């Protein structure tokens, strides 16, 4: 089955930066939409950004700080964060979307004041 | 008589469409390629583009860019398959030019500081005329009928359909207020917006900037651009409009007519006679056809392509013999008793 | 999100002059041009055989 494995999470200080990378076991990014979502502890997942061949979108709560970028040849998606705040701490999931929906297993991201 | 042909294209507008190859990657370029047609003989190619040419302006392209119409002189543009091309004429969404062979076609221009360039892998195949397979047009030779595109833009029996322009989203128009979601349409045109931020809301602000409550992030709203006039060609990159999907059809320029073309003429072979025998020495400059046939009920027809000098011996009987060398006229011969 | 894609085929509009044509042939007839001279009466004629 299709598998999405995220990486790059950890703990950082306020105002810092982090790089998340999610890799797929097959070549699937060309026919699917890739999305980054965050799950605050005790809250439903919300969208962080989506990307396709035609461009990208970034949510207003994270707009101006977070950016979503795709790399088809390496079969990976990369999210670049800067000026991280303690409110950004959550479990980040990389979602493959299209004919079928596949959910990443999540990565823990923590930001401390 | 030119202006009556030209006027009918004043009912359309240029537009963008996706080209897979940019100067970097895949874009929605303003000079997208709808299709390429090449069926003439001298390599003259007609090309279908997403921009307009001549708009009563002599030599200039009119194109669209993020909803803004711009125009540039035609000498600012270049194109090539592998070797540089040469422009000839243009009209409407079509451009007739002189190009060499190649499996792909690239075309490109330079803005004040931005180079737009798109390429597509559509075969561009040269079609020689006659029995000599030359490559590039020669200088001289005998004159024959040929089929070639039309340099003029006369209206003939070929019509293509157009439709209403579509409603494409403009991310720039949707923006942020101090506390609401802003929609500020360009003053002088109607626009519509669809949002699901609250319930299910759709509204058509008309010439009045509208702030929207209940919507926090601009991602929850989409504003689309409206235009009643300026009909559009039956494309596939552009979404269709509402109501009958059709408003009319219009002539096409640069059709395939009949002209007069010169063809290369090969040298004279060297003949040699003999008793029921004919030897020939051959020295082709280029690949050329020899077509030989007996004048009897049974042909033994021999069609061959010669590209190197050579010697060949055949037999000719009292019943006759025929051969045609390249573009030269037919040669008949008859044997006798010696 | 639902997409209707439709396509069909028509004839190229460049081939109004360059198009192959099919034909059914039968019942051949022969005609002849001649120059005749009989009793120094010279004529040129076209005749069905």
């Amino acid at each position: 089955d299709v598998q999405l494995q995220a990486s790059g999470g950890g703990s950082v200080q306020a105002g810092g930066s982090l790089r998340l990378s999610c890799v797929a076991s097959q070549n699937l990014f060309e026919y699917y939409t890739m999305g980054w979502y965050r799950q605050v502890p005790g809250s439903q997942r919300e969208r962080v950004a989506l990307i396709n061949n035609g461009g990208s979108n970034v949510a207003g709560s994270v707009e101006g700080r977070f950016t979503i970028s795709r790399d088809n040849a390496k079969n990976s998606i990369y999210l670049q964060m800067n000026n991280l705040k303690p409110e950004d701490s959550a479990v980040y999931y990389c979602r493959a979307f299209g004919p079928a929906d596949y959910w990443g297993q999540g990565t823990q991201v923590t930001v401390s004041s | 008589s030119t202006e009556e042909l030209f006027n009918e294209y004043k009912l359309t507008r240029p537009y963008m469409a996706r080209c897979i190859r940019c100067a970097v990657g895949s874009c929605h370029s303003p000079i997208a390629i709808e299709a390429v047609k090449s069926d003439g003989h001298d390599g003259y190619v007609r090309l279908q583009t997403s921009s307009q040419y001549g708009l009563l302006k002599g030599r200039t392209m009119r194109y669209d860019m993020h909803g803004t119409i711009k125009e540039i002189p035609l000498h600012q543009v270049s194109l090539y398959t592998s070797r540089p091309c040469h422009i000839v004429d243009g009209h409407g969404y079509f451009l007739l030019a002189r190009c060499p062979a190649g499996d792909s076609i690239t075309m490109e221009f330079k803005k004040d500081s931005v180079r737009h360039s798109c390429s597509v892998p559509y075969e561009v195949k040269f079609n020689p005329v006659g029995r000599e397979l030359y490559t590039h047009p020669p200088e001289h030779g005998v004159e024959q009928a040929c089929q070639v595109y039309a340099h003029d833009a006369q209206n003939r029996g070929a019509y293509v359909e157009m439709h209403l322009p579509g409603s494409e989203v403009d991310s720039s128009l949707v923006s942020l207020s101090g506390s609401s979601v802003t929609v500020t349409p360009p003053d002088g045109t109607s626009a519509l917006v669809e949002c699901e931020c609250g319930g299910t809301k759709i509204s058509e602000t008309i010439n009045k900037t509208k702030q929207f409550s209940q919507c926090t992030k601009k991602e929850q709203c989409r504003a689309y651009r409206l235009q009643n006039d300026k009909w559009v060609y039956n494309s596939d990159k552009l979404p269709k409009a509402a109501g009958a999907t059709l408003k009319g059809k219009l002539h096409v320029p640069f059709l395939l007519a009949d002209g007069k073309c010169t063809v290369p003429l090969a040298p004279e072979p060297m003949i040699t006679f003999g008793f029921r025998s004919v030897s020939l020495k051959l020295h082709p400059k280029n690949p050329t056809y020899l077509i030989t046939r007996q004048l009897a009920d049974e042909p033994h027809y021999t069609h061959e392509l010669i590209s190197e000098p050579a010697v060949r011996n055949f037999t000719v009987t009292e019943k006759g013999w025929e051969f045609v060398w390249g573009n030269h006229p037919p040669k008949r011969f008859w044997a006798q008793e010696t | 999100n639902t997409q209707v894609s439709k396509a069909y085929v028509m004839k190229s509009d460049d081939c109004l002059a360059d198009h192959a044509e099919a034909y059914k042939a039968h019942t051949a007839s022969v005609q002849a041009f001649l120059n005749i001279t009989v009793g120094e009466h010279s004529i040129v004629t076209t005749v069905y055989v």
